[PDB]
């Protein structure tokens, strides 16, 4: 229990890791499959400090047949993800769809620095989880030089 | 069963407009799985989407044919129609009316589930002429000859649609005199001559012409 010390705040780290590196499908169609939409849950989201360079990211757009986009509004702290080999630009539609789009599987969709519960309107984004770990001053420099 | 039915003009002078009503049976149109959309096949080319709607209303359409098309919905018809404004020349093709299945948890997968029969659209300031029909008379052959007819397309069947092997109905073919020419035959033993009836059922929809000639020995 008493292994490993903290010494300031900023030294607990919370690193985002993504779906890719778990060696699951990239493809758009079949990552598609992972999201659903559902109505009655608000959307929560979490801030992060450091992040995985991903693979195969996404900017979806997905909207009603009368043109209504059914995603929600990004708040101004969303931004783009970071570091993208590939961008996805997917434009769908769903009549059907009530509700806010959210992960199957329990993933958070992973934006800059913020891990969100529903996938932002016209936002980059990858699939990925976070992680609680702690690196000192030094360790953490000489990992980024 | 779904099932998609066309109902068009057939010609439409050039300039003008172009008016195609689908109508579905054996389900409603007011289906929250089903996207209702517009394909056309020019002649000896491949299929071209047109545009696409929802039961309540939402449109969609190809860039090129958005300028001109605009695809309706009737609820309380069980319909949908296709209005191609300006209509030219290059627009002549064989305008099927398909039915878009869409199923999601995050956005519609779509695949063209039940397709209509077909309305063949020929874009010409020509009048429309009715056919002519003489026979072909006689394993012997024998067949049917409908002459001079515009426009396209003609269906002959056989014995009312009992006679169905060894049939060819042939492509028309456009004459010098701008009129198609259309000639269908079957090859029945030469024994049956004599017993056997044959007549050719020809029908022309354009000019609503539908002729039972028969076709005699000598
Ligand atoms: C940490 O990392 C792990 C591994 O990377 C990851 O695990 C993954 O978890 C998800 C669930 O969260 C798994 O997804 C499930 O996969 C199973 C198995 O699929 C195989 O088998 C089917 C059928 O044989 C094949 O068709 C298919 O091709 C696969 O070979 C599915 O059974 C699951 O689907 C059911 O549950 C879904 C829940 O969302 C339903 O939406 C779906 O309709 C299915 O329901 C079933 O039952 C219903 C009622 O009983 C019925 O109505 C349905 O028709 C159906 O029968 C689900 O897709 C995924 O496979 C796991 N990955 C691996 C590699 O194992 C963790 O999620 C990850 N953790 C975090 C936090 O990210
Ligand atoms: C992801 O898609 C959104 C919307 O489809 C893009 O946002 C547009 O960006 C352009 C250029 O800055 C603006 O002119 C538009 O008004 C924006 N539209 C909306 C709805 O915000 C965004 O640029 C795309 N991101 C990437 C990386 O391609
Ligand atoms: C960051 O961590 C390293 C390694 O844990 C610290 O270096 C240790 O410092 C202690 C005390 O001076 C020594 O007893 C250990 O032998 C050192 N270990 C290594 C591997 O060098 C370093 O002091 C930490 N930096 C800060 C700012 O706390």
């Amino acid at each position: 229990v008493c292994s490993g010390t903290l010494q300031k705040t900023e030294d607990v780290h919370l690193m985002g890791f993504t779906l890719s590196g778990q060696k699951v499908a990239d493809s758009p169609l079949e990552a598609s499959k992972r999201w659903a939409f559902r109505t009655g849950v608000p959307p929560k989201n979490v801030e992060y400090t450091e992040g995985e360079e991903a693979k195969t990211c996404y900017n979806i757009s997905v909207t009603d047949p009368s043109g209504k986009s059914l995603l929600l509004d990004p708040p101004s702290n969303i931004r783009d993800y970071p570091k993208c080999k590939t961008v996805h630009h997917i434009q769908g539609q769903n009549p059907h769809a009530q509700g806010i789009a959210l992960h199957l599987w329990g993933a958070f969709f992973l934006y800059d620095r913020v891990a969100s519960t529903t996938m932002y309107r016209g936002k980059v984004f990858t699939e990925g989880n976070i992680a609680a770990m702690i690196v000192n001053k030094t360790v953490h420099r000489m990992i980024f030089s | 069963q779904l099932q998609l039915q066309e109902s068009g003009p057939g010609l439409v002078k050039p300039s003008e407009t172009l008016s195609l009503t689908c109508t579905v049976s054996g389900g409603s149109i007011s289906s929250s799985s089903y996207y209702w959309g517009w394909i056309r096949q020019p002649p000896g080319k491949g299929l071209e989407w047109i545009g696409s709607v929802y039961y309540s209303g939402g449109a969609s359409y190809n860039p090129s044919l958005k300028s001109r098309a605009t695809i309706s919905v009737d609820t309380s018809k069980n319909q949908f129609s296709l209005n191609l404004d300006s209509v030219s020349a290059a627009d002549t093709a064989i305008y099927y009316c398909a039915s878009i299945y869409g199923s999601g948890t995050f956005y519609y997968y779509f695949y063209m589930d039940v397709w209509g029969k077909g309305s063949t659209v020929t874009v010409s300031s020509a009048s429309t002429k009715g056919p002519s029909v003489f026979p072909l008379a006689p394993t012997a052959a024998l067949g049917c000859l409908v002459k001079d007819y515009f426009p396209e397309p003609v269906t002959v069947s056989w014995n009312s649609g009992a006679l169905t092997s060894g049939v060819h109905t042939f492509p028309a073919v456009l004459q010098s005199s701008g009129l198609y020419s259309l000639s269908s035959v079957v090859t029945v033993p030469s024994s049956s001559l004599g017993t056997q009836t044959y007549i050719c059922n020809v029908n022309h929809k354009p000019s609503n012409t539908k002729v039972d000639k028969k076709v005699e020995p000598k």
